[PDB]
């Protein structure tokens, strides 16, 4: 499981199941998801019909950049207003479903992955930013460095989802830019986040590997650029990281999975951290049992 | 029933052993004989001739009752005039040497080797493997077996 | 001289309980269990097992002259075998009074009596009390702060010694009136009362084992301190006109006797014994019993009792060593 | 720990490992700190059908498990305190010759270490009840437990002893005779 | 037994 | 990357005061050359500074050139790599090292004491020489 | 003087092999028992003087000698700090597998890193200088593999690294 | 932070079982079983994955065996696994409540804290028993304040059964009482008898089992319906049919019927002998409260049986020592329930549990660890 | 147990 899932799993199995059958239940229950993110399944009138709710601490800045219309395009024969706050709500009919047809499972991976689909107004509205900038400097290819410096400060968004953890970002002349301010509370997990991140600095030295984004890091400094925010900045716990992408990276056809892939950035980084604290218990054992091996050569009999 | 550790009755038997020569009021009492000798050994090393002045140095050794300056001043003088030696005639000074002595130069060694920040441990270890080289490990079971104080 | 490996003993011995007639012996097993052995053709043979007592066992002993065994435990016991007319055995408890395990046990030169050295601050002397069909055993406390080690006899069942935990070896007596034994006038004492402290000699380290030379004076003790000392006393009450102890650099060693007036023998840690020269005008160590010094020489591991031979009761001529890792073997001188 | 011997066999095996393997531990807190720091005491123990068990804290929490009956279930308060509170409802004048005579009896006496952890349990139990955290007196206790290798067959040593005693005059008894009338009341002749 | 010394 | 983790491991595990040499060989004519810095990953770079102060330090009896060896193949290796320009790692404990085994050469030596002390000065002698 | 290292193991092998002069003993305590005395610690004459050796601050090698048992205790030099819970799960991990060796101590002395235990029973059914050599190579083999672990971490995350950005 | 929602994890020889709180059905249930083979070697999967694995040659093994832990580092990979693929929660955030059986020994109680304290980061902690949390299950509406403590409950887990009778939320340490049996030993069984006549293996089994396996008063005086009609010789298929016989009629009968396979005494002697062995003024009230649990536990007419056989023994009993005496005693009542929780009780009652606030406080913090290291958690 | 009533 070294690529995490970019949706929600039960999600996904409930619907199957559901969709797939016909006998419905009276259903009630809530689920938690990373960034801290609640999910209602609710079925309080029918028991065909089902009320998901999905709540994130970061709606109100995230519908400030615009994610209703998104929604709406993507959704719309099944939009619902919040029962209950929640900060979002949706309803669906489990009678009246256009077919069996693949759709049936599209429709299913679309509500699963609802959370990135939520949080990618952003980069979207970034990419078109990023898009018409590059536009202007081909009829204006000189002023490169003011037309960036304007740029900069101006189309420029964040997300604090997160009590500490944000996600900033910005483009640029024919490039964009992100970066992730987290925080390491256990040193050891800080300690191996900091020689993953190195890792990860020195990654693109492969060839294989070349046309890859850059990314660049620091422990407690953050850079000049987002020193502005209202972001905790300068802390010997809090490690910011900064990735950079070129067009190619986000294609028309595969934005979709670049940012369900920046967005798992984090959780694949802790899996992964504890991954490799397995891995390291895991040769222990087997050095010890060599251990034991000598020790028994070591003894008569 | 509770728990509170009863030893009043059957006290154990501590100064019984390790016969005490303490009852002199000179140079463990008062550090006098101490203070006559330590700044021969320092002249000794001043001059050169350091061999002569650990033999002088060795002749009168303290003892651990109660004290801990004067036997700590002891151990840094006797650290200062080892360091103070070459990498040579250490056989021959050990082999022109009695058993005691070099128990007591084995204790003081390791007493020494207790703080490392303090000294360097390095000749001390290579003394301590010349001694073994030539006397054995008698020193060694001997020095083991002495007082628990010193 | 001779290293003469007799058998392997696959468990821990601790003992030998050699016989008369070198055939047959008793040893340990580091359990409860006891082996006595018999001499095949050229080989041994576990020809019985007592498997009497229920704790493990520390230390036997074999009484020629009675053909009789005696062995403690540490189970606070002790129990005597008697060679029945037929090939059985006659066991017989013995019940010492004690608080601690036991941790030494020796018959008398005489085999009336048996001396106990146990883990306690006590020592205790059996005799089978006639007139009756038990034995009764009598208590020596005063000294001997802690535990003891070891313990030696003399020549008359008079004169004890008793190797202590502490840091010196000391000497009482366990002479009876209602037994048919007698005192005799000797530099060691005078009209020697039960107790009786006469010296104390204290050394460096344990005191693992004593020893009386072959007449009743010039008492010997070595122990953990890889040293041994020898007493020449003159005085009961006086200082010993010569305490010459001698420090060498091997491990220390334990078990030790006398192969003569002036020679004397031991082993332990060290796995050769030695040989050493012990007079007034001074004491020395002068040749090892091996070829030098799997391991390069006979035993593997901590050498445990050492018991002499019959030779002459002034010098032995040879004696047998039996080791923590079995593989009892005799040399020769 | 894993191993089961729910069979009805087997039972005469652990009692052979119990009797075997078993000591009471004077100092409780000094024992589970072994145990739980050190990996000696855990002893390997074979069975008659050839397999091979290992053995750890149970060794020392048994004899304790007899020393604290609410452990296994029952209220009381043991044995140290049972005898302590028996012997203080007796006489002032006899509590000091109990003291100093202290006898055991059955196969269950012999786990080891259990007389002197008995008689620190009670010069503790007296140290705190009586002189309240006095120790200036406490050596003026003179306790002298008693114990020997027979206690297996004191009780039949005892009855022998008796009937060799009383074997003379069988008045005593209750001869099969003055039964078919009151024989069951001649049964009250020894307990009043 | 709760008189500081009889019953 | 299969290079530098190999020759790595196989330092880590060899014990041939002979065979390291002819690795060290390897070592210093690949570090020797300005298009190879930086190409060992960090994190390899830095266990192998720790490895080679630490051999160093408990260096074996000194009947040995290794530490020679080990010294001019360590002197052009922070002029031409990567952790010349950021932060140095681990300078301080390397120094006191340096340090301790130059106070530790007999002066009153063969030739080879001089030898040694004049490799090592001249490690000392690095442009940052950074301390405290 | 410098490979301190060498003249540091004759040392501390000489002391260890002339300290293990165990010998059967019986409890003095409560009744027919065997404990360590070293680790009870009720019996002045049985404890011997405890003895200390070290080449540098950083590392240290502590040894209490009996007559029924023998503690040593050791501290490995460690300076950085992902060293530091390396070795210290390392050694947890092993002093929890301390039932093959019969001589590890499933905890240690506080102020060190590991703390081995030897008894009568071990010289009795194996041998000795083979257990020092154990414990010797062992000694160099706690470094060597830390070394090892943290070159197979750094090829991990390299790897992890590698996957996610071609998955990107 | 003991402000979200606590997470509800029971791992189990037969089924693991993980999901949050404030719920009415339990999540993420699947048998608890794991699969696995420049290299890592770290591709596996665990539940139905690996269950549908093992065709491209991956390994299988059981974690947990005989209600004891048995690999540590399996069990940390499952519970990884579990934790950040199934569930997309985080450790930290959230507050962890297990459950271990009443036999689970200090060493694994505290390796697991650990485990979970240290590699998961995690914040609060509390491990309990299936016991308490099964009879909290038992009472519905948990507010009227009208229901009763004091029960016996006896949990037939896949794998091992066994009986505790608790009063007052104060569990037993010494009348607790264990047995092997109700477990995959029935599908055994049931599958050694199908192997005897009919070849066409233990899935099947298991399938028919929690189909039609039900369980009748009586056997000999029984049989007779089976003599008369043959309708109840069901045909169940999978890839055919198969003739059910009397596997349906025998397989539950094991637990009144025991010695018949791999001796055991029956569950009411059992059960009588446990309160027998509980004090006296706690028997009243246990008789009276008598619930169950486990998927094994939950046949047709488990109740009943149980209930007429301890009944009528207690009568005998209780009739005893009346014609004994001579007088007339009040024939104590003994009672069973199961209402729709027999199932997963031990998920329901922890929920229940864990919505009180109090369990943020009753959890062991991460500091606590810190400062005082594994031996927090000792013994109920 | 076999006290007719308790244990
Ligand atoms: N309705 C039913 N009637 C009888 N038996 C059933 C029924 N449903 C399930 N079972 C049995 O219960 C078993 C499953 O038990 P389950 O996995 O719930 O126990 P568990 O809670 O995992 O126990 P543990 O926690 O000790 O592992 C199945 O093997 C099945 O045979
Ligand atoms: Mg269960």
């Amino acid at each position: 499981m070294l690529s995490l899932d970019y949706n929600n799993i039960f999600i996904y199995e409930l619907l199957t199941e559901r969709f797939s059958s016909e006998n419905p239940s009276s259903i009630d229950q809530v689920v938690t998801d990373f960034d801290g993110v609640t999910f209602h399944i609710s079925t309080p009138e029918e028991k065909t019909k089902i009320l998901i709710s999905l709540s994130m601490k970061c709606y109100p800045e995230l519908v400030n950049y615009g994610t209703l219309d998104l929604l709406k395009q993507i959704y719309g024969a099944y939009v619902h207003e919040p029962e209950m706050g929640y900060n979002f709500s949706i309803l669906i009919d489990l009678q009246q479903l256009p077919a069996t047809d693949e759709e049936k499972e599209q429709l299913a991976m679309s509500i699963s992955m609802l959370k990135r689909n939520v949080l990618a107004a952003p980069f979207h509205r970034a990419f078109t930013k990023q898009a018409e900038l590059a536009d202007l400097a081909r009829k204006d290819p000189e002023n490169a460095p003011m037309l960036d410096k304007q740029a900069t400060s101006q189309e420029l968004m964040a997300i604090h989802y997160r009590d500490e953890e944000t996600i900033v970002l910005w483009p640029e002349h024919d490039r964009v830019t992100v970066v992730f301010s987290t925080k390491f509370r256990e040193e050891t997990d800080r300690i191996f986040g900091k020689v993953f991140l190195q890792e990860f600095v020195d990654a693109r030295r492969r060839p294989a590997i070349q046309t890859a984004p850059q990314v660049l890091f620091s422990y407690r400094d953050p850079p000049l650029e987002i020193r502005d925010i209202q972001g905790i900045q300068k802390g010997d716990d809090f490690g910011f990281v900064t990735f950079v992408l070129f067009e190619r990276h986000f294609t028309p056809q595969n934005r979709e999975d670049c940012i369900s892939h920046i967005q798992v950035f984090r959780n694949t980084l802790h899996f992964h951290i504890k991954a490799s604290k397995a891995y390291m218990h895991q040769r222990m054992r087997k050095r010890v049992a060599d251990f034991q091996k000598v020790l028994n050569r070591a003894k008569p009999d | 029933f509770r728990t509170l550790d009863v030893d009043s009755i059957t006290e154990p038997v501590l100064t019984e052993q390790d016969i005490f020569p303490i009852r002199n009021e000179t140079a463990e009492q008062v550090q006098a004989a101490v203070s006559q000798l330590i700044p021969q050994a320092r002249s000794a090393i001043q001059t050169g001739n350091a061999l002569q002045g650990l033999k002088t140095l060795l002749s009168y050794v303290p003892y651990g009752n109660d004290v801990q300056e004067v036997r700590t001043q002891y151990l840094n003088a006797f650290v200062d005039v080892l360091s103070n030696i070459r990498a040579a005639d250490i056989p021959a000074f050990v082999k022109e040497c009695s058993t005691e002595e070099i128990d007591n130069i084995v204790n003081f060694i390791y007493r020494g080797l207790a703080n490392p920040q303090a000294y360097n441990s390095s000749v001390l270890l290579n003394w301590h493997e010349k001694v073994v080289e030539i006397s054995g490990i008698g020193c060694i079971v001997r020095v083991l077996n002495s007082r628990p104080d010193l | 001289a001779t290293s003469q490996v007799l058998h392997i003993l696959p468990k821990p011995s601790y003992e030998h309980a050699f016989n008369s007639q070198r055939t047959e012996f008793v040893t340990t097993t580091a359990t409860n269990q006891v082996e006595l052995y018999e001499q095949d053709g050229n080989g041994w043979k576990h020809a019985r097992t007592f498997s009497d007592h229920d704790k493990i066992v520390t230390c036997v002993d074999w009484a020629p002259k009675s053909n009789r065994i005696v062995t403690c435990s540490q189970d606070r016991n002790a129990y005597v075998y008697e060679k029945r007319p037929d090939g059985t055995w006659k066991q017989t408890l013995v019940l010492l009074r004690l608080n601690r395990a036991a941790t030494f046990v020796r018959w008398s030169p005489n085999e009336d009596k048996f001396a106990v050295g146990s883990g306690a601050r006590v020592i205790s002397v059996c005799y089978f009390e006639q007139e009756n069909d038990w034995w009764v055993s009598k208590h020596l406390k005063r000294p001997l702060r802690s535990t003891i080690l070891s313990l030696d006899w003399h020549p008359n069942n008079v004169l004890l010694a008793a190797g202590c935990a502490d840091r010196k070896a000391y000497v009482l007596s366990a002479y009876v009136r209602d037994v048919d034994a007698k005192p005799e006038a000797s530099v060691w004492g005078s009209r020697l009362p039960f107790n009786t402290v006469c010296a104390e000699y204290p050394s460096g380290g344990w005191v693992h084992a004593v020893g009386f030379s072959p007449s009743g004076n010039a008492l010997a003790y070595a122990g953990h301190d890889s040293s041994v000392t020898i007493a020449y006393p003159s005085a009961p009450e006086q200082p010993p006109r010569a305490l010459i102890t001698v420090k060498l650099s091997q491990l220390p060693l334990r078990s030790l006797l006398w192969a003569n007036e002036s020679a004397i023998v031991a082993a332990g840690y060290n796995y050769s014994p030695i040989l050493l020269q012990g007079n007034e005008s001074g004491w020395a160590h002068t040749r090892d019993l091996d070829a030098g010094t799997s391991l390069p020489t006979v035993h593997q591991n901590m050498i445990a009792t050492l018991r002499p031979y019959a030779g002459t009761p002034g010098n032995i001529t040879a004696f047998t060593s039996s080791g923590t890792d079995g593989r009892v073997v005799l040399w020769t001188l | 720990k894993g191993y089961a011997f729910n069979r009805t066999a087997d039972f005469e095996t652990v009692r052979e490992m119990k009797e075997k393997l078993c000591y009471v531990s004077y100092d409780l807190e000094l024992d589970h700190k072994l145990s739980e720091e050190t990996t000696v005491l855990m002893r390997n123990y074979t069975l008659p059908d050839g397999r091979v068990i290992k053995v750890g804290s149970e060794r020392y929490e048994c004899p304790e498990c007899l020393f604290q009956p609410h452990l296994v279930g029952s209220e009381q308060p043991g044995l140290s305190e049972f005898i302590f509170d028996t012997i203080q409802a007796a006489d002032v004048d006899i509590r000091k010759y109990l003291y100093r005579a202290i006898v055991l009896s059955g196969g269950s006496s012999m786990y080891a270490g259990l007389p002197s952890r008995l008689e620190k349990e009670i010069k503790q139990l007296w140290f705190e009840r009586v002189l309240h955290g006095d120790p200036a007196r406490l050596p003026n206790f003179k306790v002298k437990i008693e114990d020997a290798p027979r206690r297996r067959h004191a009780v039949f040593i005892g009855g022998a002893v008796l009937a060799d005693i009383m074997a003379q005059n069988d008045h005593m008894w209750v001869s099969k005779a003055e039964w078919e009338e009151y024989g069951v009341r001649a049964l009250d002749k020894l307990g009043p | 037994p709760a008189w500081l010394a009889t019953c | 990357g299969i290079y530098s983790e190999g020759l790595v491991f196989t330092l880590n595990r060899e014990k041939d005061p002979r065979s390291r040499m002819l690795i060290l060989k390897q070592l210093f004519l690949l570090f020797t050359t300005p298009a190879t810095y930086e190409i060992f990953y960090t994190n390899d770079l830095n266990v192998l500074i720790d490895i080679f102060i630490r051999e160093i330090n408990n260096i074996p009896d000194e009947l040995s050139d290794l530490r020679y060896a080990y010294l001019q193949v360590l002197i052009p290796l922070l002029e031409n790599t990567q952790v010349r320009h950021p932060p140095h790692y681990k300078t301080k404990c390397i120094v006191d090292a340096v340090n301790n085994v130059l106070i530790s050469h007999s002066k009153s030596s063969n030739m080879e004491d001089a030898r040694t002390t004049d490799v090592a000065i001249r490690v000392l002698e690095v442009p940052w020489l950074q301390q405290e | 003087m410098s490979n301190t290292l060498r003249p540091y193991l004759n040392a501390v092998r000489s002391t260890l092999t002339a300290s293990l002069a165990l010998e059967e003993f019986s409890s003095e305590i409560v009744e027919r028992q065997s404990q360590p005395e070293v680790e009870v610690g009720r019996s002045p004459e049985i404890l011997l003087k405890p003895l200390v050796v070290s080449r540098n601050e950083q590392e240290q090698c502590l040894i209490e000698s009996s007559v029924n048992s023998v503690r040593f205790s050791i501290r490995i030099k460690q300076v950085d700090e992902i060293e530091r819970i390396l070795v210290r799960k390392f050694m947890q991990f092993l002093m929890g597998r301390a039932e093959s060796f019969f001589i590890l101590r499933r905890k240690p002395v506080q102020g060190y890193d590991i703390s081995f235990l030897i008894t009568n029973y071990h010289t009795e059914e194996m041998l000795k200088h083979k257990l020092v050599d154990f414990i010797i190579e062992f000694m160099e083999e706690v470094d060597a593999e830390i070394s090892e672990m943290k070159l197979f971490l750094n090829g991990r995350a390299r790897l992890v690294a590698e996957t996610y950005l071609s998955c990107f | 932070a003991s402000f979200n929602v606590p997470i509800i994890m029971d791992n189990g020889t037969g089924y693991s079982k993980l999901g949050y709180a404030g719920n009415d059905a339990p999540s993420y249930v699947f048998p608890t079983v794991i699969a696995t083979r420049a290299t890592e070697d770290l591709d596996f999967f665990i539940g139905n994955d690996a269950l549908k694995k093992a065709s491209a040659g991956y390994s299988l093994d059981y974690p947990i065996r005989h209600g004891q832990i048995e690999n540590w580092d399996h069990m940390e990979r499952f519970w990884q696994q579990s934790l950040f693929k199934y569930l997309r929660c985080e450790p930290e955030d959230h507050y962890f409540l297990l459950t271990e059986p009443p036999l689970n020994p200090p060493e694994n109680r505290e390796n697991t804290a650990e485990i979970m304290f240290e590699s998961f980061n995690c914040a609060g902690l509390y491990i309990a028993v299936q016991a308490v949390l099964a009879l909290a299950a038992s009472w519905t509406s948990s507010k009227v304040t009208d229901r009763s403590l004091t029960g016996t409950v006896v949990d037939s887990g896949d794998g091992v059964t066994h009986i505790i009778p608790v009063a007052e939320g104060y569990v037993i340490g010494s009348s607790i009482k264990t047995m092997p049996l109700a477990g995959r030993d029935v599908t055994y069984f049931v599958q050694s008898l199908l192997r005897d006549r009919n070849e066409p293996s233990l899935k099947t089994a298991e399938r028919i089992k929690e189909e039609c396996c039900y369980v009748c008063p009586d056997i000999v005086k029984e049989f007779s319906r089976f003599d008369r009609e043959p309708d109840r010789y069901l045909k169940y298929a999978s890839s055919t049919t198969i003739d059910v016989g009397f596997e349906r009629f025998l397989a539950p009968e094991i637990f009144f019927n025991p010695e018949i396979a791999s001796f055991l005494t029956p569950l009411p002697e059992l059960v009588d002998n446990v309160v027998q062995s509980s004090p006296i003024d706690v028997r009243k009230g246990l008789y009276k409260n008598i619930v169950l649990s486990g998927g094994s536990t939950l046949f047709k007419n488990f109740g009943n049986r149980l209930q007429r056989d301890l009944k009528r023994i207690v009568d005998e009993r209780i009739h005893r020592s009346e014609m004994l005496s001579g007088a007339k005693s009040g024939g104590v009542d003994v009672n069973v329930i199961s209402h729709k929780r027999q199932r997963n009780a031990v998920w329901f009652g922890g929920s229940l549990l864990a919505q009180t606030p109090e369990f943020g406080s009753y959890c062991h913090t991460k500091a606590d660890y810190e400062e005082y290291g594994a031996s927090i958690a000792r013994r109920y």
